[PDB]
């Protein structure tokens, strides 16, 4: 008996999104948009392709899922009316129906893939990069589509037709998509190389990150990227410092001069360190092996200041990295142990066993974390692999834990996987330790299996 | 029709449409996020990675590129999934500033012919779980044969810590009221005085772990919604029931609501504390329904119940999953012990 | 601390996912809308 | 107090659903007895809140087309722009209403209003 | 304002084209990218799109399919072009990729018997010119008389049927036109004949004429926009001075090898007008 | 006032834009207990209390609900260098069961060698398929009028494997008959 004009509603929603995004985002605009859009309902009106994609985009932006009536009504008219979708409105719909968990939200994407596979040839640069960016987030792995789009990108990159803003998008989308090709990445690198002095640091670091994320590559490419990184170190903050430092570590090439200049310039912005990404820059050293102690002490001095920010992964990685180059400074270690004990509720199996192994390595054992980690181990002992199970068992052995409810499941698991447990030579000494610490009484099957 | 209708004011550009909606979020049904589980024993919905040494194959004899599949155990997957879902649900409930309790009940599961379709007998577990979430066609009826109490006490009650506390064979009444918007539950004393007036239960985590020919267990997590204490005080002066020499009658005024289900309960209690502050409580109810509304409750029913208590502080100190694991472990024992008489002389469970 | 913020966001998103326009709630409402077998003949008698 | 309220609501875009439904039902029940200078006060108010009703707009358009001489020039322009904004169409209203704006052309402030009327039409 | 070109095929490019002079396969590819850059900078075309690769080198002629006279298009008749009709299909896609189908020249393609070539029809301010010779019939001129003709004080549009000899090249090759009443013509018999034929028609045009040495390929378009620029081959130097003396900025481009191939400016690009 | 007014109730009222449907003592109690304000004059009318409650609620709200539906450079992330919903437990996936019967096989939308058009992994020890069977619930206290009732029972893996195999085989037979290619079947050991 009364509806809302969906076209003008879409226009108002577009204006509301533009105002919310560019001003800071007070929740009033979000609630206003949700209240307006909840009553909206596509009906016997005749909305064209644009007026449906706009509404779907705004609705998903403002925090709506398949629960809402509008989203369910808008995911249709795409199941049944497929020819209406054009290249201009394809990425909007494709990236709108990505985080949706509905089954019907995964069929649409499939259709779109087909309608892109035969049309990856007749596109310009902007359409190609928009479509690639839209399809990156969904998670599909249609090989023919990716091959066609890679060809088209290679053809377009022969004569300069990409501004210094779409190379980042293309490289990031391909790297996240987990698809590797020497020719495409070489062409992208060459095109980025041609636009000299146009690419700023803010547009250079993401390219390095994307290329490093697919680090299974060959030299002479990171060699040239080292040269460009020389002059872009001055006007960049700690975030890109740490990110590109991890990227260069993952490249696997020793850049003595680049590492030296990075160390020289990094100490000025030690104050900007929020202690959240200190884990990555600490772990990258362990990844490569550089043992410069000056910046290590500088990093360790900025720890007690910021520990609350530290998360479970951050603490685990930091302690694992500090295992090598063992300062064993008790003042940081007590506070870190207590903080991780508080956080110890949320953790990860593999992370659990590295944390226990590092704590046993550092020879600093206090009752609280010891008992807490021993309690939380049982829930994850089920899925650990051979060496990881061995490390956890030795961690309990160092912890002096005799509770049958803790040792029984791990002993059962190692009994069920004795062949791989006893086949590790590098860890051999470790198994040695465990039995001569505990004794022969616990698991007689393990007794005569070892004695064999 | 006044005030210079021919001079329309200049309409400001900073006007965006706004709507007012009332009652959209409020309601007992739309209160908290929910979850569901449908678990059948003797299952193994998982595959195990393994590798072998294949040195007798001409062509690619290296074992690095060798991958093989293997089977797994039955209970571990079920227990892990149940514990993970319980942990997530309890974390959410504690995040919403609410209190709740764990519940364990013994009985049987019955399904309407709606779930079955096209004379199929093998259905995916995911498909069944998704199909039992649209119309709720399950018809669970709690029951347990009474000719097992001799061996019920011989279940390691005392060795575990279960002891008989309080006064047994207590007589009470349990009734429910259907108000204009919600439902209320009332506990009446043997005399007729109301003991407690609470709100309808809401189930956050549902688990329906079935079993063999014996009884199956339906572990649950519950929360209690708030209630105006004005209504609590109001349902204490107006009489609800009148107890004659033999018969009982309803006197509730029509303006206050309606009596829809009332029954007589004979209760006794047992308690255990396992050196951890957890209170595992066993209760007995040999209920005989008196005033019924629906049709499928007209029979005497004796049933068991296990319970614990998880206040709104387990998100930081108390290990929630341990209580659930213990309850699931000790429910299987009582399921096994009464499995025989559940099918021998009373009951028939022809699973084929 | 970031994990606590993530947990708060996820919990409140899941809470906001539940309202009166849900698919399951609509299904139960329409199930309640269904008339009884005698309801049809009662409407015919009224007509 | 219905036309005044509708205009006050539509001048600030605070449409209330059920209240507006009852308002529309009332003004549909008694519609043949609405004096001039009140159709103009309700059409703008109900069109600035983006309500797409067919019967209500049909009735209001017919009533406004019946009484044309009472509406002055600026009222004519605003009444045309109100229908024009949403996208609803009415042949009788436009045909009967552009004649007055054509005959009284010389009283327009300038040609900008003329091109605005043409666009809205 | 929309221009389409096609990249050459490196594997199937033939040496020693139909003039007895060998060609360098690499040099074509080297020069094509510089031509692309000049075309996209020369401010004569709004957009340039890079067509995909195809085996046949005769497919490098993007033109000779479809001519833009106004908001509408005109497809060319299928007469002797059937052997490559398939690739024609592909071309249209790119056009439709960023443009509408317009009239599809239903009126022109299905005009009983048709003989038309892109280059016989050249637009002019309030005028159309059809090069009646060995490529275009009088039926096409009558059809254009029916379609693109309006006569009034302000609805003034005219069509000129220009006579030429049998051995003359297509009309748009030698005598062209550039904005602001400047008319470019070869200084040969064909150009003089065309200039005289135009002069006998509509004396009130007042069209200045600039002469170029014969054998020069140049590209110039009326366009909805007004611009002072021309594309000239980087060969004969005197033509550049002759055209620059009149106030027109020339832009040189290298087409030696492709000239030996036999490919002209008119067929190297496909001009189009796209509207809303 | 009393205990019925909680954080969830006020949050819902705030999100539905109906905070004024509350009494002054309720708002005063909410400000004095939940928001933890210093003190409130017991004279302020509805507007001041509503504005104060609203500002306090908005200021302390920091969990962003919007998800950016756009592409943006300059953003650095280190993450790579459904699982909960895989078991289908945290809700009812809308628009389910309304699809072609392709649950037992993986079909994705011409000739190509070494390109399986339909894959179906199978196992003998492990089978993810439950079964149903009939029972007589007449004994049970309350089901004294229903004669048939289905219960979930586990099944032998071999029967489920055979059922999936024949379900795929009928589809393959129909497809190959529609195409009418020369049909061959191979059963290889290895």
């Amino acid at each position: 008996v009364s509806h809302l004009s969906a076209r003008n509603i879409a226009t108002e929603a577009l204006q509301m999104k533009k105002l919310h995004q560019e001003r800071g985002g007070n929740p009033m605009l979000a609630q206003q948009a949700r209240r307006v859009l909840f009553a909206t309902s596509i009906a016997g009106q005749n909305l064209d392709a644009r007026s449906v994609a706009l509404l779907l985009n705004t609705a998903v932006y403002f925090g709506m899922e398949s629960d809402a009536k509008l989203v369910r009504e808008c995911i249709d008219y795409c199941l049944k009316n497929d020819k209406l979708i054009t290249v201009d409105v394809l990425p909007i719909v494709v990236t709108a129906c990505a985080t949706l968990k509905s089954r019907d939200a995964r069929e649409v994407i499939e259709m779109q893939a087909q309608k892109a596979a035969r049309n990856a040839k007749f596109l310009d640069a902007k359409d190609v990069t928009n479509i690639i960016s839209a399809f990156s987030k969904t998670g599909i792995n249609h090989e023919k589509l990716f091959a066609f789009l890679s060809r088209r990108v290679q053809t377009l990159a022969r004569v300069g037709e990409f501004e210094a803003a779409h190379l980042v998008i293309l490289a990031n989308a391909f790297s996240r998509l987990r698809y590797r090709d020497k020719f495409l990445f070489g062409a992208i690198a060459r095109r980025a190389m041609s636009l000299r002095e146009r690419v700023t640091v803010n547009e250079l670091v993401p390219l390095i990150v994307a290329f490093s994320k697919i680090g299974l590559k060959d030299p002479k490419l990171s060699k040239r990227f080292a040269t460009k990184a020389m002059e872009y170190v001055d006007q960049m903050n700690a975030e890109q410092v740490a990110s590109m430092f991890m990227a260069f570590a993952y490249f696997g090439i020793r850049y003595d001069q680049l590492f030296g200049v990075l160390t020289n310039r990094a100490v000025e912005l030690i104050d900007e360190f929020n202690a959240q990404y200190i884990s990555t820059t600490l772990n990258a050293f362990q990844r490569i092996g550089i043992n410069n102690p000056e910046l290590f002490d500088n990093l360790a001095e900025r720890a007690l200041a910021v520990v609350q920010d530290h998360d479970a992964r951050d603490i685990s990685k930091t302690v694992t990295a500090l295992a090598h180059f063992g300062l064993k400074d008790e003042e940081l270690f007590k506070r870190l142990a207590s903080h991780a004990a508080s956080i110890a509720d949320q953790f990860d199996a593999m992370g659990l066993v590295n944390t226990a192994h590092a704590f046993a390595r550092t020879n600093f054992l206090q009752q609280d974390m010891a008992v807490a980690l021993s309690e939380r181990s049982v829930y994850v002992c089920r899925l650990l692999d051979a060496g990881e199970t061995r490390r956890l068992l030795w961690a309990l052995a160092k912890f002096q834990v005799r509770d049958p409810k803790i040792l029984t499941p791990v002993f059962n698991r190692c009994l069920a996987l004795h062949y791989d447990f006893f086949a590790d030579p590098t860890g051999s000494e470790e198994i040695e330790e465990i039995f001569d610490f505990y004794g022969p009484n616990f698991c007689p099957p393990l007794y005569q299996l070892y004695i064999s | 029709g006044y005030g210079r209708w021919n001079q329309a004011s200049v309409m400001q550009p900073e006007t965006l449409l706004d709507l007012s909606q009332a009652g959209f979020y409020e309601g007992a049904a739309n209160m908290v996020p929910k979850a569901f589980q449908l678990l059948v024993s003797d299952t193994a919905p998982d595959v195990v990675v393994s590798r072998v040494n294949t040195t007798a194959f001409p062509g690619f004899p290296s074992n690095t590129e060798c991958y093989t599949l293997g089977a797994s155990e039955k209970d571990v997957a079920i227990r892990s999934r149940y514990s993970k879902v319980l942990q997530w649900c309890c974390l959410n409930m504690s995040n919403l500033q609410m209190d709740g309790e764990l519940y364990v009940d013994f009985g049987k599961l019955l399904l309407k012919p709606s779930v079955m379709r096209k004379n199929r007998r093998i259905v995916s577990s995911y498909t069944l779980q998704q199909r039992l979430q649209v119309n709720h066609p399950y018809t669970w009826v709690p029951t347990l044969p009474e000719s097992c109490l001799s061996k019920i006490q011989e279940q390691f009650l005392q060795p575990e810590g279960f002891a008989p506390i309080g006064k047994g064979v207590q007589l009470t009444y349990s009734g429910t009221i259907k108000r204009s918007k919600d439902q209320l539950h009332v506990d009446l004393d043997n005399k007729g005085k109301v003991l407690a007036v609470n709100s309808a239960w809401v189930n956050l985590q549902t688990a329906w772990c079935t079993h063999a020919k014996g009884p199956d267990v339906r572990l649950l997590l519950r929360s209690r919604p708030p209630i105006r204490r004005q209504d609590v005080e109001l349902f204490a002066s107006t009489p609800i029931i009148k107890l004659a020499d033999d018969d009982v009658a309803d006197v509730l005024p029509p303006e206050h609501g309606q009596l829809v289900y009332l029954s007589e309960d004979e209760t006794r209690l047992f308690e255990r504390v396992s050196d951890r502050g957890v209170t595992i409580t066993v209760r007995e109810v040999k209920r005989q329904p008196l005033i019924i509304l629906r049709d499928e409750e007209e029979d005497p029913r004796v049933e068991y119940s296990l319970s614990a208590h998880i206040p709104a502080n387990a998100a930081k100190a108390t290990d929630v999953r341990a209580v659930g694991l213990t309850a699931f472990e000790l429910a299987g024992r009582l399921a096994g012990l009464v499995a025989e008489d559940f099918v021998r002389e009373y009951g028939c469970e022809a699973k084929l | 601390n970031p994990f606590e913020k993530v947990a708060r966001g996820i919990a409140f998103k899941m809470r906001s996912k539940v309202h009166k326009q849900g698919y399951s709630n609509t299904v139960m409402a329409q199930q309640a809308r269904r008339l009884s077998p005698t309801g049809l003949l009662a409407m015919e008698r009224l007509t | 107090a219905i036309s005044f309220a509708i205009a006050a609501f539509g001048r600030v875009k605070y449409l209330d659903k059920k209240l507006f439904d009852r308002f529309t039902r009332w003004i549909l029940d008694h519609s043949k007895d609405l004096n001039a200078a009140e159709l103009l006060l309700t059409i703008r108010g109900v069109s600035r809140v983006m309500l797409l009703n067919d019967q209500l707009y049909d009735d209001l358009g017919s009533k406004a087309a019946e009484k044309v001489k009472e509406f002055p020039i600026e009222s004519q322009c605003v009444l045309l722009s109100s229908f024009g904004s949403l996208g609803v169409e009415h042949e009788r209203l436009a045909s009967r209403m552009v004649s007055s704006i054509a005959e009284n052309r010389e009283e327009l402030t300038d040609a900008t209003k003329a091109v605005d009327v043409i666009t809205s039409l | 304002l929309h221009a389409f070109v096609r990249s050459p095929h490196y594997r199937t490019i033939p040496s020693a084209g139909p003039n007895g002079i060998v060609v360098n396969r690499d040099m074509l590819v080297h020069q094509f990218r510089d031509f692309y850059k000049t075309l996209q900078h020369c401010s004569l075309v709004d957009k340039v799109h890079l067509m995909s690769e195809r085996p046949s080198v005769e497919a490098l002629r993007v033109a000779d399919q479809m001519v833009s006279i106004g908001a509408t298009f005109l497809e060319m008749p299928l007469t002797g072009m059937e052997h490559r009709a398939t690739e024609f299909m592909e071309s249209m896609r790119y056009v439709r990729g960023a443009g509408g189908p317009s009239t599809l020249a239903s009126y022109l393609q299905d005009t009983e018997n048709c003989r038309c070539n892109s280059g016989d029809v050249v637009c002019l301010p309030n005028g159309i010119a059809v090069g009646h010779g060995p490529r275009t019939n009088a039926v096409a001129h009558t059809t254009l008389k029916q379609l693109f003709e309006v006569k009034d004080d302000q609805f003034s549009f005219d069509v000129f049927t220009l006579e030429q000899e049998g051995d003359a090249p297509p009309l748009g090759d030698y005598f062209g036109f550039a904005g602001s009443n400047v008319l470019l013509t070869w200084k040969d018999e064909h150009g003089l004949l065309a200039v005289d034929q135009y002069q006998q028609k509509q004396p009130h045009t007042e069209m200045n004429v600039v002469y170029l040495e014969p054998g020069c390929h140049f590209l110039s378009f009326y366009g909805v926009d007004h611009t002072i620029d021309v594309l000239v081959q980087k060969g004969y130097e005197r033509s550049m001075d002759s055209i620059a003396a009149a106030g027109l900025n020339p832009i040189p481009v290298q087409w030696s090898e492709m000239d030996k191939l036999g490919i002209s400016m008119r067929a190297a690009v496909l001009p189009l007008k796209f509207f809303k | 006032d009393f205990s019925h007014i909680t954080r969830n109730t006020v949050w819902g009222l705030w999100n539905e834009g109906n905070l004024f449907s509350l009494s002054v003592p309720e708002l005063a109690f909410f400000l004095q207990e939940h928001c933890r304000v210093a003190n409130v004059d017991p004279r302020a009318k509805k507007s001041a209390l509503v504005r104060q409650v609203e500002e306090i609620l908005s200021a302390e709200q920091q969990a962003s609900a919007t998800v950016p539906q756009e592409d943006n450079p300059h953003a650095i992330v280190v993450t790579d260098y459904e699982e909960a919903d895989e078991y289908g437990d945290w809700g009812a996936e809308p628009g389910f069961e309304d699809r072609r019967e392709l649950d037992f096989m993986e079909l994705s939308p011409r000739y190509d060698p070494l390109s399986p058009r339909a894959f179906q992994l199978l196992h003998s020890e492990t089978a993810t398929d439950v079964g149903i069977a009939s029972i007589d619930p007449s004994k049970l206290p309350g089901q004294s009028k229903v004669k048939n009732a289905l219960a979930a029972i586990h099944v032998a893996p071999n029967d489920a494997n055979k059922m999936r195999f024949r379900m795929a085989f009928e589809w393959c037979l129909m497809n190959i008959w529609n195409m009418n290619m020369p049909g061959e079947l191979n059963i290889g050991a290895g």
